[PDB]
């Protein structure tokens, strides 16, 4: 009889998965007119 | 959790350049139903996991028209994202329609 064992290795198996996610903003709003230069009262003539 | 230089690598790929409004939902369709013309929209670099619009964006509607939902597009004509805008807007006379603000991001 020898009864001897032996050894082995630490084998370990995982399934690791990371995510993420997204979205979108959008501000907007119905043109009443806009950042002009020169703002000035005017007199149009055909 | 992800990682921001990730975060910010990972979207620097996108690059949206034209958006379009639809007076209905595209995600089912973004190719159909459209309403305007496109327009160019040009965004900034990744920072913080999140690109940002660099100038507004006049898109200018026809008249009798209703924009609720918008979509964006790339070079290849590929629709990147999509998305609704506030509230429907509904343009009797010939309009324009302003874009304040688009900010895509992935930071949950």
């Amino acid at each position: 009889t020898r009864v001897h064992s032996y050894r082995g290795v630490l084998i370990i198996t995982d399934e690791l998965t990371v995510e993420a996610g997204s979205r979108v903003s959008l501000s907007g709003y119905v043109s009443d007119g806009g950042t002009s230069d020169v703002f000035t009262i005017c007199r149009l003539l055909d | 959790t992800l990682t921001i230089d990730g975060k910010n690598k990972i979207l620097a790929t996108l690059t949206p350049t034209t958006i379009v409004l639809h007076n209905v939902d595209p995600t089912a369709d973004p190719t159909a139903n459209k309403v305007t013309q496109p327009v160019a929209i040009f965004f900034s670099e990744p920072n913080n996991g999140l690109i940002a619009s660099e100038d507004t964006v006049n898109i200018t509607v026809p008249a009798s028209a209703t924009v609720s939902h918008f979509s964006l597009w790339d070079d290849n004509s590929k629709c990147v994202a999509t998305g609704a805008l506030s509230s429907p807007q509904f343009f009797a006379e010939e309009g324009i329609y302003v874009i304040s603000s688009v900010s895509i991001d992935l930071n949950k």
